[PDB]
């Protein structure tokens, strides 16, 4: 998978 | 920042942010130094498949990176940057911070690193098939060990490793330049007050950390080529986003 950072930052 | 009060507020803010995201406490890491892998266990680690050993290391690295993300999230000034730049900084910086963070879990007296509940040497990672990368990292940790970093110093240096204005892809370079400067002012102020400015000339270059991250990616691409299904099936998503670049 990918685009994990975005999810981690928005939380 | 136009006063010592403000800069000293930044110092403490950054230290506090590191404390709340250090993953493993310094006390805990020191209290486990006599807990070293036996030769039976070492031989067991060496007899593990290359792909499982890569998988375990990838999992632990990714776990470590999550705490670097949270450090960054709690870092004064970082969340006010646009997320594009937050992602540019973390893509290029996360691994580096972890490499610097790793010297706390490294024992210079016997040359062992804390890994899966015990301390082990370079030979513990022989199954990976990337001897140079391992030696380099162990040497990198060994030379940081020689500086006897305090927790405060670690925090400020890692903040500066993360907040680097010269990363390609930054849309707000000037904003990142300003943050860096303030963190640099804080770091140097702390070192001045604490009579520790001598370590400045002993910090390794920006090129050294980059050389270590470059190597990590090289070796992954070689492993990726041999076990592409394991990378897809068995590696952490965040690891692949940061390093696999497919
Ligand atoms: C915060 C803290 O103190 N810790 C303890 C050390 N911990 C750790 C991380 C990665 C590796 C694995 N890697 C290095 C260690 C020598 C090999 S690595 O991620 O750089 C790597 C992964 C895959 C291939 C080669 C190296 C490892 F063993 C431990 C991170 C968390």
């Amino acid at each position: 998978a990918h685009k994990i950072l975005h999810r981690l930052l928005q939380e | 920042y136009a006063s010592l009060t403000e800069i000293e507020h930044l110092v403490q803010s950054v230290c506090k942010s590191y404390r709340e995201t250090c993953q493993l406490r310094l006390e805990d890491l020191l209290r486990q130094r006599s807990n070293i892998f036996s030769r039976e266990e070492v031989t067991g680690y060496q007899r593990k498949s290359m792909w499982e050993m890569w998988e375990r290391c990838a999992h632990h690295l990714t776990e470590a990176i999550q705490y670097v993300v949270e450090f960054a999230k709690r870092l004064s000034g970082f969340m006010e940057l646009c997320q594009n730049d937050q992602i540019v900084l973390l893509k290029a910086g996360a691994m580096e911070v972890v490499l610097v963070r790793m010297c706390r879990a490294y024992n210079a007296d016997n040359r062992t690193v804390f890994f899966e509940g015990k301390y082990g040497g370079m030979e513990l990672f022989r199954a990976l098939g990337c001897s140079e990368l391992i030696s380099s990292i162990f040497d990198f940790s060994h030379s940081l060990s020689a500086l006897h970093f305090s927790e405060d110093e670690i925090a400020l240096y890692t903040a500066l490793v993360l907040i680097n204005a010269h990363r390609p892809g930054l849309q707000e370079k000037r904003k990142v330049e300003q943050l860096q400067y303030n963190l640099e002012l804080a770091f140097h102020h702390h070192l001045c007050k604490t009579h520790r400015q001598s370590i400045l000339a002993k910090l390794p270059p920006k090129g050294k950390l980059r050389s270590l991250c470059s190597q990590h990616v090289e070796r992954l691409q070689i492993f990726q080529h041999l076990h592409p299904i394991v990378v897809q099936a068995a590696f952490p998503p965040l690891y692949k986003e940061l390093f696999s670049t497919e």
